[PDB]
RNA sequence: UCCCGUGAACCAUCGAGUCUUUGAACGCAAGUUGCGCCCGAGGCCAUCCGGCCGAGGGCACGCCUGCCUGGGCGUCACGC
RNA sequence: CGCCCCACGAGGCGCCGUCAACGAGUCGGGUUGUUUGGGAAUGCAGCCCAAAUCGGGCGGUAGACUCCGUCCAAGGCUAAA
RNA sequence: GCGCGACCCCAGGUCAGGCGGGACUACCGCUGAGUUUAAGCAUAUAAAUAAGCGGAGGAGAAGAAACUUACAAGGAUUCCCCUAGUAACGGCGAGCGAACCGGGAGCAGCCCAGCUUGAGAAUCGGGCGGCUGUGCCGUCCGAAUUGUAGUCUGGAGAGGCG
């Protein structure tokens, strides 16, 4: 909500610097296997839940 | 020799001499706080036979407990099961009030160790025991070689855990042939030691 | 350390002797090995155990006899042999005796 | 006595006065004037503030107090801010909207640190 | 900078180099958003410049310390011995060996000696 | 603890004392337990700060003459352990017990051993009082075994 | 320049260091970066040679040994 | 392997006969609950009773007596297996 | 209008310290079921367990007989083997169940309180200072005579003698 608890704001902060998707050139390093980002989150689909 | 005299004094625990110093002791005890700290021991020569010195760290707690048996905390005294655990009012607890009195003390002093208990005065309500406890950490006691036994780590708790004087009888230690041969090591050691079904190699 | 001879209990066993767990004062006093020095040089004693037959008492001071004639003892110093000690050259040849050194 | 009521007695203590410090090494300072200012904002928009209002946005370490930023703005840049406005972007950090006193322009300190 | 030059210096000129190093990394930290390529990466290079500087300095002024405090006086708890908390509660050596005189007699008299057999 | 303290007393004073607790609360009178008390004074047990000049000064009597040259010193007994072993070997011309001991069983029997073992006693008013004597906290027993000849009728 | 060496390394290893907010968690709390008190390196002016901004550091609870300040005719002595 | 040499104090061994102190609401008893293989009750616990010093606990059937064997509790520490 | 000593007890951000929490294999203590078995079930069994609540160490607990035995007797603790699915116990039903003896593994005994310096607290702690720094020494304060230290622990021991 628009008045929210700091410590809520500060784990949206991280929740959302999680949120890209795995760079180009990691796929790359060797001997690799990370593929695509499996933890991705979506605001309409799956709720943080906190 | 005081000490003589003063053991037969206190042997003669129905003379009138007892009777008067000790009910009066039984109403200050019963107006002072469950816990509470004593300069000096009330009982000398039953502290020194069990330990207590007059010397630093040696301290001394009369603590309170209360008497009668135990009474099953459930949530009415419905209990359920079968006729044989449907009781509530007659069972006995399985440690003696003296070692209640040293686990109670051994939870409010957290710092210091006990050493030993003794009894001091009763009623129909309570019982009361002085209580030696010793300080592991005053070089006092840190340099006397007799009782360092008690700051090696192996000692930590012993109240809570059933090895002191009033630990032992009600843990069945005080005893050696049969009758006494289930407790030792322990009863639950015992009984594992007699579960075991022992499996040999080339059974 | 050493063990006496003694009897078995219990009537299934009477007859058979095996090794105890120490020489009773009686044996250590009559064999001249004090009380407080016999374990320190390797007998045991049993203040517990009870004598009632000369016949077990000697046979205990026969064994400590033998074994004090086959007993040899270091200094504790390196020149200063006192009582009870046993010569250089009566040291220089002894090895560590294996096993059973008495067997009953 | 004057009242029916005992109450306890004024007694004196003596201030703390320790046979060895408990903590020997002084502390350093470790929101210093370089953590407190982490590096100016430079988009577009805060380049338009840099010209309409005579502000420069820095992004300024997040545990920051405006005295601290004014602070630190004056030892750094040797300038001073008549006001300061912060808020912690939704990404995380803070930033901080540093006014200057109308005596220093905010063209000539964003050339002189490289902004624009 | 290396750190053989740098414990080999003068407090002062010590806190200056400290100075230099984070007000360049002030600079290299405004131009990773503005300009790039090969002053981006003097900032690796100057960040672990700024921790030797720092590591000398808190190790240089700790050993000073110890060489102050550790004139067996009272010490504080940046410096007591830290092992485990067990080992600090322990009996020291001279609280272990201490024993009763019946005992010390028995050892001073009647010791174990050494014996073999076959004699 | 006032509260308490005082109701101690009262129910003390309520309550019927048997005759062996009771033989307390009898003490001497001021007059001869002033007159006592100079002579126990007078025959005080050693300072801290005089026992260690008499250690110190027989060093030299060791080192060079290696003679000792020293009399008996006669002072007072106390403690209640050597007191009573004084008294059980009948070695104790002189008694004074502490009326206000607490616990009281650590001499509600030493009347009744001195008296039956016919050794003068009294039982004097207050353990600090006597502890003053010694040098100490408390007493709570003294007893004289010998006394200057030069004041034996005094005595 | 990191190269026939105070010397590279997402190297091995461990002694010298740092170790944010928390947490038994300890100033009081807690859907709060909420609200307190004490000390204080430094500097300003002088409403005095004092006050203000301070960097840092403190303030839990029960306890043990010692010390300081106290209370109670509890027991006393010595006194007005 | 070297320098320092161990005593009038302690211990051992032997003689003696006079001493010879040993742990209290603790043991023990009744009853109650639990527990046990422990059975006129194995332990433990509550409550009440409540000690002894030519004395106390045991000898797996409750009891009185005579004799016998056995040990000395109610304080503490202790590796290895 | 006093100066005091002790006792009890206060408050101290006083000097120096010790306590809480965590992991679960094993170890110690309390608490404590029922499904099941009994071809039903109500004691019994499941089980002196699972769960619950606490305490430690690297092992813990136990441990030097107020023991067993009836022998020609043995001699602390612990574990393995046999004793023994036996004595016992049990709606004597289902079922349950150890010990002494013996064989092995390993083996180790100790220390206090008391009557016992009284020509003399010889004991201990803390502050300060010195050094040879896990301590030792010099000095001050204090604890302690309601007894610290020393001798002694039943196998003895205290004495006197050699
Ligand atoms: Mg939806
Ligand atoms: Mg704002
Ligand atoms: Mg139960
Ligand atoms: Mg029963
Ligand atoms: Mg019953
Ligand atoms: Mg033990
Ligand atoms: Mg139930
Ligand atoms: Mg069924
Ligand atoms: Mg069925
Ligand atoms: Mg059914
Ligand atoms: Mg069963
Ligand atoms: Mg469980
Ligand atoms: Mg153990
Ligand atoms: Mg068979």
């Amino acid at each position: 909500p628009s008045h929210k608890t700091f410590r809520i704001k500060q784990k949206l902060a991280k929740k959302q610097r999680q949120n890209r998707p795995i760079p180009y050139w990691i796929r790359m390093r060797t001997d690799n296997t990370i593929r695509y980002n499996a933890k991705r989150r979506h605001w309409r689909r799956t709720k943080l839940g906190f | 020799g005081a000490y003589k005299f003063v053991s037969e004094l206190w042997r003669r625990k129905q003379s009138d001499v007892m009777r008067f110093v000790q009910r009066v002791r039984c109403w200050e005890y019963r107006q002072q706080p469950a816990i509470v700290r004593i300069t000096r021991p009330t009982r000398p020569d039953r502290a020194r036979r069990l330990g207590f010195k007059a010397k630093q760290g040696y301290v001394v707690y009369r603590i309170r407990v209360r008497r009668g048996g135990r009474k099953r905390p459930v949530p009415k005294g419905i209990v359920y099961g079968k006729p044989k655990h449907q009781g509530i009012t007659q069972l006995k607890f399985q440690r003696n009030k003296r070692s209640v009195a040293e686990e109670r003390a051994g939870r409010r002093l957290g710092g210091l160790r006990v050493l030993n208990s003794y009894w001091v005065n009763e009623d129909s309500t309570y019982k009361y025991f002085e209580v030696i406890l010793v300080d592991v950490a005053h070089s006092a006691v840190r340099n006397d070689p007799r009782i360092n036994w008690l700051c090696k780590p192996v000692h930590k708790h012993r109240e809570l855990r059933g090895l002191t004087s009033a630990g032992k009888k009600f843990r069945g230690l005080r005893g050696k042939g049969h009758r006494h041969h289930k407790n030792r090591p322990s009863r639950r050691a015992t009984w594992k030691r007699n579960q075991t079904v022992s499996l040999r190699r080339y059974r | 350390p050493l063990r006496p001879i003694v009897q078995c209990q219990t009537r299934k066993y009477n007859m058979k002797a095996r090794a105890g767990r120490g020489f009773t004062l009686e044996e250590l006093k009559s064999a001249g090995i004090p009380k407080k020095l016999a374990p320190t040089i390797g007998i045991s004693v049993d203040h517990r155990r009870k004598n009632r037959s000369l016949e077990g008492m000697q046979s205990n001071i026969q064994r400590l006899k033998t074994y004090k004639a086959k007993l040899v003892i270091f200094p504790r110093r390196a020149r200063k042999v006192k009582a009870g000690d046993s010569t250089p050259e009566e040291l220089a040849n002894a090895t560590q005796v294996q096993g059973d050194y008495m067997p009953i | 006595r004057t009242s029916v009521t005992f109450h306890r007695p004024k007694t004196l203590s003596k201030a703390r006065d320790p046979k060895y410090p408990r903590i020997s090494t002084p502390g350093r300072n470790k929101l210093d004037q370089y953590q407190i200012l982490k590096y100016p904002l430079t988009t577009e928009s805060a380049m338009k503030k840099i010209e309409d209002n005579n502000t420069l946005v820095f992004i300024v370490d997040l545990k920051a107090d405006k005295k601290k930023i004014k602070a630190a703005v004056k030892k750094m840049y040797d300038i001073q801010a008549k006001k300061v406005n912060t808020l912690i972007r939704p990404d995380g950090k803070k930033k901080a909207y540093v006014k200057l006193t109308p005596d220093y322009d905010a063209l000539d300190v964003a050339n002189k640190i490289g902004i624009i | 900078v290396k750190a053989g030059e740098l414990w080999n210096k003068s407090k002062d000129d010590l806190t200056k180099q400290l100075a230099e190093l984070k007000t360049e990394l002030g600079q290299l930290r405004i131009q990773k958003v503005a300009s790039s390529g090969s002053k981006l990466n003097r900032i690796h290079d100057i960040r672990k410049s700024i921790a030797r500087v720092l590591t000398v300095i808190n190790a240089k002024q700790r050993a000073q310390l110890r060489l102050f405090y550790k004139n067996k006086k009272y010490a504080p708890l940046d410096l007591r011995a830290k092992q485990t908390r067990a080992i600090r509660r322990r009996l020291s050596p001279d609280e272990k060996s201490r024993v009763l005189e019946k005992t010390k007699k028995r050892t001073v008299h009647f010791p174990q000696r050494k014996f073999a057999i076959k004699a | 603890v006032v509260r308490i303290q005082r109701q101690r007393r009262i129910l003390k004073q309520r309550l019927k004392v048997p005759p062996a607790l009771h033989q307390f609360t009898r003490t001497l009178d001021k007059n001869l337990a002033t007159n006592l008390f100079k002579m126990l004074l007078k025959y005080r047990p050693e300072d801290k700060a005089a026992k260690k000049e008499r250690l110190l000064k027989r060093a030299q009597a060791e080192a060079e003459g290696k003679t000792v040259e020293a009399k008996k010193p006669i002072v007072v007994k106390y403690g209640l352990n050597h007191v009573t072993y004084l008294i059980e070997q009948s070695k104790a011309q002189l008694v004074v017990i502490a009326h206000d001991v607490d616990p009281i069983e650590l001499v509600v029997w030493l009347p009744a051993l001195c008296r039956k073992m016919e050794v003068p006693y009294c039982i004097v008013k207050g353990k600090s009082r006597l502890g003053s004597i010694v040098h100490k906290k408390t007493a709570s027993v003294l007893c004289l075994t010998t006394v200057k000849n030069e004041d034996k009728l005094e005595f």
